[PDB]
């Protein structure tokens, strides 16, 4: 089974993460580089997997295959650890988080069941550049893996996994970082999820969070009231004409944290541009028309499992934030009302980056899960939430 | 993968 806290962890033996080039979980990491040199002969044959089961690569362009993805992910990807919400991905985020420049239909990696053609596993690879203490290197990030309910605990993950590896050492980059709820060898930070409640009678309803016993429903919702307008001058959604600003904006901020993206101007504007329902960001623009400053989130609901009446959660997600005249606390502020005034639940960010120094002064209250950092062949020392600086999906 | 997380 998982481990979800270092305790856990630490009576585990990892059969399968104990035979890849990651770091043990009982080591001090004092070094920076790969755990093995780069290979120059690759397996060029896909791996086996079990009889019935055939890869089959996801053309996303496909709207109907883009759904069999939608479906599967919606029915068997991350729950909480009390099995009450589900990750609700919808497919034209997908379509953000799987089409980023430089994207592979050969890293949209699915796994069907033979006769029936049911789409039963998936895992994804993006290339992403990335800035890792005094190293610059190009890596993929691996998101979705996702095996059926039905499939599990057959092995099938570590055959995703090996196949992925592969089909990105094919292509010559040898490093990965990803995240996870779990403990697995070796995190390089460990973040904490904290949410900002926005609906708070939907969430304890829904039992998202709870009345805090001696607080009634009637002082809650006085809690967390917002106002009606953001308070920040020349805040506005962000427009074609500030990708570059906010490009080199991004990209001075980022200097200050020990693990970053290392982002284009294209894919700075794939990733910030806005896009209904899936990405916000928003920036200020000053009396002399400088763009100063700029926050953004992402929408990613979660269905909420077994439950009569309320179905799904909205949730905002904190992406990136830069503060360089607008203090952050300020900015932090506006991008709450925002996010109430588009009809969302609630409002999640990490404690990472400087984002503790707001968490606790706009009234997020700390969550139940935490959020693992890795790298993959790449040995460095670990470090503080608030020096990681980087966001995935 | 992400994780999910509701309020303690
Ligand atoms: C996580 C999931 C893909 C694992 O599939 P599974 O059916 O349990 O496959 P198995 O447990 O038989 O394979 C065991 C190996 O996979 C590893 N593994 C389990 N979860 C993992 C995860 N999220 N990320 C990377 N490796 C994982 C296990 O640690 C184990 O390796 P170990 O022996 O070194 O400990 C599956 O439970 C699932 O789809 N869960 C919902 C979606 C999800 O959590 N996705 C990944 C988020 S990080
Ligand atoms: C969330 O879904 C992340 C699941 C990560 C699984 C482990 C990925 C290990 C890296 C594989 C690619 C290595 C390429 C050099």
């Amino acid at each position: 089974g998982p481990a979800k806290t270092m305790e856990e962890a630490s009576k585990r033996s990892y059969q399968f993460w104990d035979t890849q080039p990651v770091p043990k979980l009982g080591e001090v990491v004092n070094t920076h580089g790969p755990v093995e040199p780069d290979k120059d002969n690759i397996r060029q044959e896909p791996y086996t997997l079990p009889q019935g089961f055939t890869w089959d690569a996801l053309d996303l362009g496909d709207r109907g295959v883009l759904k069999e993805l939608y479906t599967l992910l919606n029915e068997n990807y991350v729950e909480d650890d009390d099995n009450m919400f589900r990750f609700d991905y919808s497919p034209e985020f997908l379509l953000w988080a799987l089409r980023p420049p430089g994207w592979l239909p050969q890293w949209h990696c699915g796994v069907r069941v033979v006769s029936s053609r049911k789409l039963v596993g998936f895992i994804s690879a993006i290339p992403a550049n990335i800035h890792i203490y005094d190293t610059e290197k190009k890596m993929v990030e691996i998101n979705f893996l996702c095996v059926h309910k039905k499939l599990r605990s057959k092995r099938v993950a570590p055959v995703l996994i090996r196949e992925i590896t592969r089909r990105v050492h094919l292509e010559g980059i040898f490093q990965a970082v990803y995240t996870a709820g779990v403990v697995l060898p070796k995190p390089v930070g460990t973040c904490r999820y904290w949410h900002r409640s926005l609906n708070p009678r939907k969430l304890i309803e829904v039992k998202f969070s709870h009345l805090s016993r001696n607080m009634t429903m009637q002082r809650t919702m006085k809690l967390y009231r917002l106002p009606e307008t953001p308070k920040t001058a020349g805040l506005r959604p962000m427009e074609t004409k500030d990708i570059p600003v906010v490009h080199q904006l991004l990209t001075r901020y980022l200097k200050q944290f020990h693990l970053t993206p290392v982002m284009s101007q294209e894919e700075v504007e794939h990733w910030f541009y806005p896009q209904e329902n899936i990405i916000d960001t928003f920036v200020v623009e000053n009396a002399n028309g400088e763009v100063t400053d700029f926050l953004s989130f992402y929408t990613l609901p979660s269905t909420i499992m077994n439950h009569p009446t309320h179905k799904s959660l909205k949730a905002a997600y904190s992406f990136y934030n830069v503060h360089t005249q607008t203090p952050l606390l300020d900015l932090m502020s506006d991008a709450l009302v925002l996010a109430k005034m588009k009809g969302f639940d609630v409002f999640n960010a990490l404690d990472l980056m400087e984002n503790k120094t707001f968490l606790e002064k706009l009234k997020f209250g700390i969550g139940d899960g935490n959020l693992q950092y890795y790298l993959y062949n790449w040995k460095c020392p670990s470090m503080g939430a608030e020096k990681v600086g980087l966001v995935l999906q | 993968g992400c994780s999910v997380s509701k309020k303690k």
